[PDB]
């Protein structure tokens, strides 16, 4: 894999390596619930006036 | 009947990151076993993170003009900060929010690390070394070699590195007497199959050639010598040295401080765009130079009178993507893309067609200042000029 | 990359590594959280006397 | 109708840290492998922190009169404790209220890792010895030296 330019005893034959990014995904960390409740009261009062 | 709902936060870890990365190589040998040391930069230099690539982010072998992953598929994920992938990349309160608002985030490449495969004499097999890197063979040959950049073949930097002579060092003064001529026959290609200095078509009279500070104080120093003016017709006797940049570029464009093909002049741009076979009013298939279709960004219509006066349809930049490239070689402006397969505004053949040009040194992107999302912004030189039913 | 002062036998030749500090970035570890709430009470009482 | 707002906190672990530092060889030779030892001085000679430089700090080649990362490129971040990289640098209440207030924060540098990179005759090639640093030999300079 050494290009064929390079095969000359005087031609260096060295990489060139680079990274180059093509998305970012930030993912938001945020943490959620809810609630549901039904009640029910039965008052039963006994008044003596 | 009750109903609640909560939210909650951490303002140290307040969002998390992924960054979608491709490598590409662009020298001229292989390397093996690749992980780059990267790192995401938020604004102007707040960086948030410093990652060496981990295993699920390791290459095996990048050959030249070679991407990984492929170009046919999906980049990989870079999601960890732990030697083991256990952890992943937060952000605080503040970087999240001012990422939100002005979407500046890059990634920097420090360095890579790799290694290096060698021919076994015993069976004829490569084997990779891996107490080998490349790491340790870099550095040595940028001190005892010399840089030609050259963008001659469509456009694009191609770096190669040819070992000259270092006149104050012993082992280095027995290599052979490099010379320009040389260089550039061995490097790139050129030819003399006339006695002159060629590449496939041009000649090296077509090139220009900007070198650094210290080159350019000894070529000066070469040329006083030499009793010579022109460096185009002494090539064959100046001597190259180690640490030694020379930039050969094409002399028809203009380029920009990153050296890239931004725009050319206004004559060289009408030479290349005029030959034509199909023509109607449903598309224009004219001929583009590669060359001047990396700094064109789009063609814009026109409607003229038999007085003469304009009719700009695309007053917008987002119909400047008018373009098709196809596969036999020519372009297919075409005409309904950016009007709902309705047509042209054409009723008369005396009603000529004109579209005007721009190249990406004379074009805006962003808005203007007050009013002109328009085409009042926009440079342009006289490209085409013919009749209606000249075209269809 | 050996400088070529230190190419002479008498001269040392040994790097100098200094870490300069460019930015602090701090981050406050803290946790906000809201939660609004709803209730709806239907009272359907009966005092005999 | 209800609205509630809630603010925790932990006195021991209210902020962390993250430097942006940068490494300067100013010196003859190169040191390859480079790993510092710094630590996070908070007012006069208050310490919150030892670190050496982690697998993510870590420069392959430090030529002299070189930078790392190079001057066109942005710092590296160093905010890690563990070896493995998954720990922050924390700091408690006290440190960071005296923090705020008067903002005097700086960077020692103690110590410095780094391997030698030997001439092969065999083969004419360079190849770094990890067996071998620099602490067995600049000590050894500078006694038989002039400075």
């Amino acid at each position: 894999n050494v290009s064929p330019e390079a095969r000359h005893p005087l031609v260096a034959a060295y990489p060139i390596v680079h990274v180059d990014m093509e998305n970012i995904i930030l993912s938001k960390n945020e943490d959620q619930s809810t609630q549901n409740t039904d009640s029910q009261t039965r008052t039963i009062s006994k008044n003596t006036s | 009947r009750t109903w609640a709902e909560t939210m909650g936060l951490n303002t140290a870890d307040t969002a998390r990151l992924n960054a979608n990365i491709r490598y590409v190589n662009t020298g001229t040998a292989p390397i093996y076993n690749v992980l780059p040391t990267t790192s995401l930069v938020l604004g102007k230099n707040q960086t948030l993170a410093t990652i060496k690539a981990k295993e699920n982010q390791l290459s095996q072998i990048l050959a030249p003009n070679n991407y990984y992953p492929s170009k046919n598929l999906a980049p990989i994920a870079l999601n960890a900060q732990d030697d083991f992938s256990s952890t992943p990349i937060t952000m605080n309160y503040n970087q999240f929010l001012e990422l939100e608002k002005t979407k500046q985030l890059r990634l920097d490449t420090d360095q890579v690390y790799g290694n290096i495969a060698t021919y076994n004499f015993e069976n004829g097999r490569v084997r990779v070394d891996t107490g080998s890197n490349w790491s340790e063979v870099l550095p040595q040959i940028q001190e005892t070699t010399a840089r030609i950049i050259f963008n001659g073949k469509d456009l694009n930097l191609v770096e190669r590195r040819i070992a000259a002579v270092n006149p104050s060092d012993p082992l280095e003064t027995t290599k052979p007497d490099m010379t320009l001529k040389e260089a550039l026959k061995i490097a790139f290609g050129f030819n003399e199959p006339n006695g002159n200095l060629q590449y496939q078509g041009k000649d090296i009279t077509e090139f220009d050639f900007n070198f650094d500070q210290q080159t350019s104080q000894n070529i000066k120093n070469q040329l006083a010598e030499l009793n010579a003016t022109n460096i185009y017709t002494v090539l064959d006797k100046i001597k190259l040295n180690a640490k030694m940049n020379i930039l050969i570029r094409d002399k028809r464009f203009h380029y920009d401080r990153n050296n890239i093909a931004v725009g050319a002049d206004e004559s060289v741009v009408k030479e290349a765009h005029r030959e034509v076979i199909n023509s109607s009013t449903e598309g224009l298939l004219l001929n583009i130079d590669k060359d001047i279709r990396k700094i064109l960004s789009g063609y814009i219509v026109e409607i003229e009178d038999t007085e003469g006066l304009k009719e700009v349809i695309n007053d917008r930049y987002d119909m400047l993507n008018i373009s098709s490239l196809r596969q036999d070689g020519k372009t297919f402006i075409d005409f309904k893309k950016y009007n709902d397969k309705l047509p042209l505004y054409i009723s008369n053949p005396n009603y000529k067609v004109n579209v005007y040009a721009v190249t990406k040194e004379n074009t805006i992107i962003n808005p203007s200042e007050n009013g002109d999302t328009s085409t009042n912004g926009i440079k342009k030189i006289l490209i085409f000029s013919k009749k209606g039913y000249e075209i269809g």
